[PDB]
RNA sequence: GGUAAAAAUGGCAA
RNA sequence: AAACUUGAGUGCAGAAGAGGAAAGUGGAAUUCCAUGUGUAGCGGUGAAAUGCGCAGAGAUAUGGAGGAACACCAGUGGCGAAGGCGACUUUCUGGUCUGUAACUGACGCUGAUGUGCGAAAGCGUGGGGAUCAAACAGGAUUAGAUACCCUGGUAGUCCACGCCGUAAACGAUGAGUGCUAAGUGUUAGGGGGCCCCUUAGUGCUGCAGCUAACGCAUUAAGCACUCCGCCUGGGGAGUA
């Protein structure tokens, strides 16, 4: 059965990407959600849509394409996992890309990108890298 | 081609009705292939049951 | 139905007996009982005529009705007894007017089962009718060569014959020997087969317990002297040292047909066994 | 079974018999069972007959 | 089982009037059926792909089981002595 | 649960024997908590091949309904044992 | 439908 | 700790099926046996011969006995965890699919060790024995022929109950879940106007992606997460 929605979210966007699909459709969940915010405020993602269905709600996310079609996504990765979770200190906090792409960190000050992690001093969960 | 017993809205076959199954066997008494009759997939298994039925009890011929 | 006994001595190892399971009364009716003295192979002249019979355990006669002449008459089986002088087990029948038989118990009769002999008999398990009713491809028991006599065909634990066909005044038996035979339809013979099927399995085990079946030891001619049996003498162990093995008493004891010419029987015989 | 027809030939109705023997397929069958071919091999045949038709 | 059968053991092991679905009422049919099952199997011993069948109905009456133990230990012990399965 | 029995009767019998065996094994088929909804006389009819040496049988139908199959098989024993029934089959539906 | 039947062997290197 | 219904089950209304077990009933054919007709061969092969026949074979006609398997239907058709399951009838019994949304309310997934099932050959006990057929025996072929081919033929092939526990037991592809172009056929449904939509199977073709290549491709060998089994040069050796 399902054992990882993080994980179930970020290859429906991998799958997408790769299609060069507009938007896509996932069962939502408040982590989810954050990580959808998180894309959009870091540029990967046009937009995000919650949408009330009665059961656990649906995210609607709004893909961006560059000019020529270059994708802003090129790649996403889970790092934490059930079968091993992976965790930080802010000062071990890792930098994706040389700092040209993210990493998604769970912290006890919330849901939040490495670059803010460093900043306040707080480490945590790392829940993907996304460049 | 048709079925007969979907274009005629027959959902059982009688083995005790001869007529009908008559015209679905060969010369030789041989079951007809499903191809040649027209018949669909679901009325070919009923009709082959009921030719059996129908062979055993000598209504129809074996041969 | 085979109980496998363990070997605790030498004499019980590959010892096996019957359960006994079937058996509903462990005592008689004493109605139907008549004293058997033993014979051991002995004439009325008092000597040795068979070989191998002597002591052996006491036993009473059971009176059995092979005949099964109470026609009209239900009679519902109280129960399946033991009996010492056959292989199959009995089953005592109390008819409805209250008079008490003792019947060859047939394979899968039961207690309250309800047994009738006569033509308008069903085909059941335990009833007598003639041959003549009796359907072709039916088994049957305890077969009457002569009409009143009493069956004398398939008696023992397990027997039967099928009806093959009718042929006017006989109809086609085949027994359990593999013999085709013709028997006179008005010969009575009942449906089934005999029970107590497991009694050839039974290894009887230690030399003791044929003795108390009655058998005597059997000494081989090939051990004795030459003036005692045909296979007698010879330095050492001797092969038969003759064109055929012989009997004790000088004929050919292998392979040698010993049927009798011209008898009555042999037109009725349509395929030997 | 084939008759001959009144004012037919021998040979007219020897071509009558040839196609209805054709047609009854008990030459088709005879071939088939000169020799036995093991349960797997009969299915295997069964199907790419069915493929060429 | 029957229908008949099945909707009066419902009756009998519903929670609340229109409850299908609580682990009593679907216990109390699965001990029905497997009991039925396992009576075919004594005269008919080498129907082993009814066995089968048997097998998964067992599990599925244990899981079930276990559920109810872990949620209601009461209703858990009222309904074994019930169905007579322990 | 309903079924339907048919039997051949032989072509040699006797009009007053075959109305007392229709009547006997008509009788068997509402033995037991069993009732017969009807029973038909299909007549003599050629039969396809020849059954037990008969080119044509006297063909009869019952429709019966019943909670258990204790008539129908008494039928079929009945009907094995007796020479009248050439052939029989009993079909639930 | 076919089908003719038989029909062996030959150092490692370069 | 308290909720929720999407997973997983249950109810309700439908659907198809060689799924399984046990009785019973058929028809075709083979073999044998019995008679009638009849006559000098039949049978077999590359060619022969062994064999069978003249003590009347083979063939033809009719009758009887017995065992085994079910033509046609029949189809990348159906069903099953796999092995498998094909005449028909009845009885008992398992699973699956569609729709609905009564109910329960995460009750789920995987699964070491366990525990069962498991083609064929084989083994034990009892029964059976038509056909075919290891071994074996003739004939032939050949340099030889412990083979291939021919005539025979035992175990075995069949039934019951035990045992064995293995197969290229294969899709050489573990199970679960979600996601990712299309086109076309077919099986069992559902819905709406022959057409369209939809669910679960079963095929073919083919993107993206993947791959050493061959190829795979919503029935992944693509993209992911969970759990289990397994691999680490060849031989020795699946041996001691
Ligand atoms: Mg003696
Ligand atoms: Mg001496
Ligand atoms: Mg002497
Ligand atoms: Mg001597
Ligand atoms: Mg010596
Ligand atoms: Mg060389
Ligand atoms: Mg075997
Ligand atoms: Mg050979
Ligand atoms: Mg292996
Ligand atoms: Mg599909």
């Amino acid at each position: 059965t399902m054992t990882d929605p993080i994980a179930d979210m970020l290859t429906r966007v991998r799958n997408a990407n790769m299609v060069r699909h507009e938007k896509l459709e996932l069962p939502a969940s408040n982590i989810k959600k954050e990580i959808a915010e998180i894309l959009k405020s870091e540029g990967f993602i046009k937009n995000v849509e919650y949408v009330e269905d009665d059961k656990q709600g649906v995210l609607r996310l709004f893909l961006k394409y560059g000019q020529n079609d270059e994708r802003v996504i090129t790649g996403l990765k889970r790092i934490s996992k059930p079968g091993l979770r992976v965790y930080a200190k802010a000062s071990e906090m890792p930098k994706v890309l040389n700092g040209l792409g993210i990493a998604l960190v769970s912290t006890s000050e919330g849901v939040i990108t490495d670059k803010e992690a460093r900043k306040r001093n707080v480490g945590g969960e790392i829940i993907a890298y996304v460049w | 081609k048709v079925c007969y017993f979907t274009a005629n809205g027959i959902t059982h076959i009688d083995y005790k009705d001869t007529e009908l199954l008559k015209r679905f066997i060969s010369e030789r008494g041989k079951i007809l292939p499903r191809r040649v009759t027209g018949t669909s997939a679901k009325y070919q298994r009923m009709l082959t049951t009921a030719i059996k039925r129908s062979r055993h009890m000598a209504l129809l011929p074996y041969v | 139905a085979i109980k496998k006994y363990k070997p605790i001595t030498n004499g019980r190892r590959n010892m096996t007996s019957l359960d006994f399971a079937e058996i509903t009364k462990t005592t008689p009716e004493k109605s139907l009982l008549k004293p058997l003295p033993k014979k051991a192979g002995r004439n009325n002249q008092g000597k040795l005529t068979v070989r191998h019979h002597g002591g052996g355990h006491k036993r009473q006669y059971r009176v059995i009705d092979f005949k099964r002449n109470k026609d009209g008459i239900n009679a519902k089986v109280d129960s399946i007894q033991y009996d010492p002088n056959r292989s199959a087990n009995i089953a005592l029948v109390v008819y409805a007017d209250g008079e008490k038989r003792y019947i060859i118990a047939p394979k899968g009769l039961e207690v309250g089962q309800i047994v009738e002999s006569g033509a308008e008999a069903d085909i059941k398990v335990g009833n007598a009718l003639p041959l003549q009713n009796i359907p072709v491809g039916t088994v049957v028991h305890n077969i009457e060569l002569k009409p009143g006599k009493g069956g004398q065909i398939a008696r023992s634990a397990g027997a039967s014959a099928q009806v093959l066909g009718k042929e006017g005044k006989y109809v086609l038996i085949r027994l359990r020997s593999g013999e085709v035979r013709m028997i006179l339809s008005t010969c009575r013979a009942t449906i089934g087969q005999v029970g107590n099927l497991q009694h050839e399995l039974v290894n009887v085990g230690k030399a003791g317990r044929s003795r108390w079946k009655g058998i005597r030891p059997t000494v081989r001619g090939s051990v004795m002297n030459p003036n005692d049996h045909p296979h007698g003498g010879g330095e050492g162990r001797a092969p038969i040292g003759r064109p055929s093995p012989m009997s004790p008493w000088g004929k050919p004891t292998l392979g040698k047909k010993t049927r009798r010419g011209k008898k009555s029987s042999d037109k009725l015989i349509v395929r030997g066994r | 079974k084939t008759v001959v027809r009144k004012n037919e030939s021998l040979e007219d109705a020897l071509r009558r018999f040839k196609r209805s023997v054709s047609k009854s397929g008990t030459i088709q069958e005879v071939r088939k069972r000169e020799f036995y071919e093991k349960p797997s091999v009969k299915r295997k045949k069964k199907s790419e007959a069915a493929r060429k038709r | 089982i029957s229908q008949e059968r099945k909707n009066e053991i419902i009756k009998e092991y519903r929670v609340h009037e229109t409850d299908t679905g609580s682990p009593e009422v679907q216990i109390a049919v699965l001990t029905a059926e497997i009991n039925a099952v396992n009576e075919h199997l004594r005269t008919h011993k080498k129907d082993h792909h009814s066995r089968r069948g048997l097998l998964k109905m067992v599990g599925r009456r244990r899981h079930l089981l276990n559920y109810l133990r872990s949620k209601d230990i009461q209703r858990y012990r009222e309904l074994i002595k019930s169905l007579g399965i322990r | 649960r309903t079924y339907e029995v048919m039997y051949i009767v032989r072509p040699n019998i006797e009009e007053d024997a075959k109305k007392a065996l229709v009547e006997r094994f008509n009788g068997i088929l509402a033995t037991e908590g069993a009732e017969v909804l009807e029973a038909k006389d299909w007549g003599k009819r050629r039969l396809a091949y020849e059954i037990n040496d008969f080119k044509d049988g006297f063909y009869n139908i019952v429709r019966v309904k019943s909670d258990n199959n204790k008539a129908t098989d008494e039928f079929q024993r009945l009907a094995k044992i007796s020479d009248d029934i050439i052939r029989y089959m009993v079909i639930r539906e």
